[PDB]
C-alpha cells in the first residue's frame, strides 16, 4: 500500500548520462566539422 | 501511477473496503461484544477483519 514514490536520482539517473554523451558527441563532431 | 493509486482505494471506506486494504487501521473494544461476533459467524470479509 506504499507506492507514492517519485522518480528520484536513483530511480531515473541514466538520462543525464546519455544526454551528456550526446552533448560530448555533438561537440566532438562539431570540432571536426570545421576541418 | 499516483492518480491510479489514490483513486483505486474507495474514497469512503465501506464494509468491504477495510478488509481488503491495510493502510487504514480498524479496531474495537477488547471482546466488548464486537469481536465476540467477529470470531464466530464466519463471514469472509468479517473473518479477514477478525484476523
Amino acid at each position: 500500500s506504499k507506492e507514492a514514490s517519485a522518480l528520484g536520482v536513483q530511480n531515473i539517473g541514466g538520462i543525464f548520462i546519455v544526454l551528456a554523451a550526446g552533448l560530448v558527441l555533438s561537440v566532438f563532431v562539431a570540432v571536426g566539422e570545421f576541418l | 501511477a499516483f492518480l491510479t493509486v489514490e483513486r483505486m482505494e474507495s474514497p469512503i471506506d465501506s464494509a468491504d473496503d477495510l478488509a481488503k486494504q491495510t493502510k487504514i487501521e480498524y479496531g474495537a473494544v477488547e471482546d466488548g461484544a464486537t469481536m465476540t461476533f467477529f470470531k464466530k459467524s464466519k463471514i469472509s470479509t468479517y473473518d479477514k477483519m477478525w484476523a
